[PDB]
């Protein structure tokens, strides 16, 4: 079972807003299966079953901008908006 | 006289009105590959597009469309391509959002 | 007769 744990970081003058790390910590372990999600009236990012970050308020959602990258290794997220 | 571009997208038009969704996105996808800045052949095939229920592919259109409306002469383009945006999205809920599987973050992109 | 209008 995956044990996931998000960290998001605001950024100002940049071309994103919003930076959410999503990383996998459980040892062993399975590999991440990800289909994420944009809903647009909750603005919700679904990522899994598991997992839903709801974006802050105050940003600009374009779903078009919003970069998602995976890093196998780290098991890691990295999503830009 | 009506230039090709103008010929092409009154084409398009006449297909529309006519009910003939397809042909329609088949002539306003010859406006986009003339001229990929002219909001005009995605408003269009957007519309289209919604005609026949195909809602991501519209909001695709509406979100490249968009791109090229924010100075003010587009003013009411824009106004139209944000309609079938707010359509294409209510039909649909929601959107899948590519997973882009990389080794390493391209530039750009902070990693601190 | 504008939104639903093409253009």
């Amino acid at each position: 079972v995956p044990e996931y744990e998000v960290k998001m970081k605001r950024f100002k003058g940049a071309a994103y807003k919003l930076r959410i790390l999503i990383e996998n910590k459980a040892p062993n372990s399975k590999p991440d299966r990800f289909s994420p999600s944009y809903n647009f009236a909750e603005n919700i990012l679904y990522i899994n079953g598991k997992l839903s970050i709801p974006l802050p308020r105050d940003i600009v959602v374009n779903a078009a901008d919003i970069k998602i990258f995976h890093i196998r290794k780290e098991r890691t997220l990295y999503i830009y908006i | 006289l009506m230039s090709q571009f103008e010929k092409q997208k009154e084409q398009g038009n006449s297909l529309f009105k006519q009910g003939l969704y397809r042909e329609a996105v088949h002539c306003y996808d010859q406006l986009i590959t003339a001229q990929p800045q002219n909001p005009v052949g995605y408003s269009n095939k957007a519309m289209a597009l919604i005609k026949l229920g195909e809602y991501t592919q519209a909001i695709q259109m509406c979100q490249q469309g968009l791109r090229y409306t924010s100075t003010a002469e587009h003013v009411a383009i824009r106004s139209k391509l944000q309609y079938r945006l707010e359509l294409a999205q209510g039909a649909v809920g929601s959107v899948q959002i590519p997973v882009v599987e990389v080794d390493e973050l391209p530039e750009g992109y902070d990693r601190s | 007769s504008r939104m639903e209008e093409v253009d």
